[PDB]
């Protein structure tokens, strides 16, 4: 029911859109938003927004971010436009470019301002990208920290260990892609497919409104012990390496699974978290149900408030 | 350009009661393939087993001769989505 808008924001997130949209997330709405006008109008991206006509005339924001941040400063009435009648909103990016990084705050600022539960997933570039655009990433993160309800951050330089012997360039960045949409999807499909134990979007709110910095990871298993595998996998995936679980103040958990799910497998997820919780801890557990699985189960677990 | 895990699917050898399919090794760490089978149209259940995530071929067995299956490998990892990949073949 809640209306899921999901939101590009320069070349690195309208990647991530353009993938997105043509793999499908049930139930969201597609936007992609740039200064560069001939990449906006190259691929499937749903509807598409323009920003900073009159600094930048459609040719892009050469990797600056004060450039995208004064281009998405001259149309704020554009976002306002588009972002309104949504409940809530993911705003991607690639932090570490022009666009990314200078627009990407100013459209959460945007979001936010509107009452709606605004969440950023973004990537900090990889370390062979060098030291000048990891720093970039770091201040626009810090500016974008400022205006949002959750920032989600997804540092590719972990993505590294998991990728295959000798892979392309290209596939090394298209497996980035595919982690940003997992991490919408994740989240999302407790909105937009739930099952038996369907999270509340009030509850959604309340583990990820005003707080702050967060993390996600996840597992899948199969078999008898699919529950309590998939579950320790999420909580030791290498996205959570850094993150002590027992400091944050929230925990937002999606158990994906068939039609097929024991109470004892939804006991033992819950367990599992509520083991390392704090306990001024918002705690938020629930399922979402994909048809085509069997026997199997995937865990999702969103550390929010962890700043 | 495939877009699905894996990208390529093939029946490398086949005898009248099995056969022996190959996939091409992923870009990003798969935990388990699931491995579906089943006669094209029929009204039998599907079969189905896993192969672990390191593996990139998969005996399927118990079949019977000039058969035409259906053959589905989703890959299962806990960095993407993808879609299966899906081939047919007459034993
Ligand atoms: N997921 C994904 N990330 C990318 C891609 N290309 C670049 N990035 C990352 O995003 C960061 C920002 O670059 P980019 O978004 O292209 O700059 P911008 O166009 O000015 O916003 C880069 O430093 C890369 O680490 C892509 O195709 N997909």
């Amino acid at each position: 029911m809640a209306v899921i808008k999901v939101i590009g924001v320069g070349g690195g997130g309208g990647n991530a859109v353009e993938h997105m949209v043509r793999e499908r997330i049930e139930g969201v709405e597609f936007f992609a938003v740039n200064t560069d006008a001939q990449a906006l109008r190259k691929t499937a991206v749903g509807q598409t927004i323009q920003i900073g006509s009159g600094i930048t005339k459609g040719l892009g924001a050469g990797a600056n971010p004060e450039v995208g941040r004064n281009a998405a400063d001259e149309d704020r009435e554009a976002l306002r436009a588009a972002l309104d009648g949504a409940d809530m909103v993911f705003i991607a990016a690639g932090m570490g470019g022009g666009t990314g990084t200078g627009a990407a705050p100013v459209v959460a600022e945007v979001a936010k301002d509107l009452g709606i539960l605004t969440v950023a997933v973004v990537t900090k570039p990889f370390n062979f990208e060098g030291k000048k655009r990891m720093a970039f990433a770091e201040q626009g993160i810090t500016e974008l920290s400022k205006h949002v309800d959750s920032l989600i951050t997804i540092p590719n330089d972990k993505l590294l260990k998991v990728l295959g012997r000798g892979i392309s360039l290209l596939d090394a960045f298209g497996a980035a892609n595919d982690v940003l949409k997992g991490a919408v999807q994740g989240i999302a499909e407790l909105i937009t497919r739930p099952g038996l134990m369907n999270v509340d979007f009030a509850d959604v709110r309340t583990v990820m409104s005003e707080m702050g910095y967060a993390m996600m990871g996840s597992g899948v298993a199969s078999g008898e012990d699919r529950a309590e595998e998939a579950a320790e996998m999420a909580i030791s995936s290498p996205l959570l390496e850094d993150i002590d679980l027992s400091g944050a103040r929230g925990v937002l958990v999606n158990i994906t699974a068939g039609f097929d799910l024991r109470l004892d497998e939804f006991e033992t997820v819950g367990n599992t978290i509520r083991a390392f919780a704090s306990d001024n801890a918002t705690v938020v557990i629930g399922t979402s149900l994909d048809p085509d699985m069997n026997d199997e189960l995937r865990v999702t677990v969103v550390a929010t408030g962890i700043g | 350009s495939v877009s699905s895990v894996p990208t390529k699917l093939e029946v490398v050898a086949a005898t009248p009661t099995s056969l022996l399919i190959s996939w091409d090794a992923p870009a990003v760490t798969v935990s388990y393939y699931r491995i579906t089978y089943g006669e094209t149209g029929g009204n039998s259940p599907v079969q189905e087993f896993t192969v672990p995530g390191s593996k990139s071929t998969a005996t399927i067995s118990g079949l019977s001769p000039g058969v035409d299956y259906t053959i589905t490998v989703y890959a299962r990892s806990a960095y993407h989505r993808r879609s299966p990949i899906s081939i047919n073949y007459r034993t």
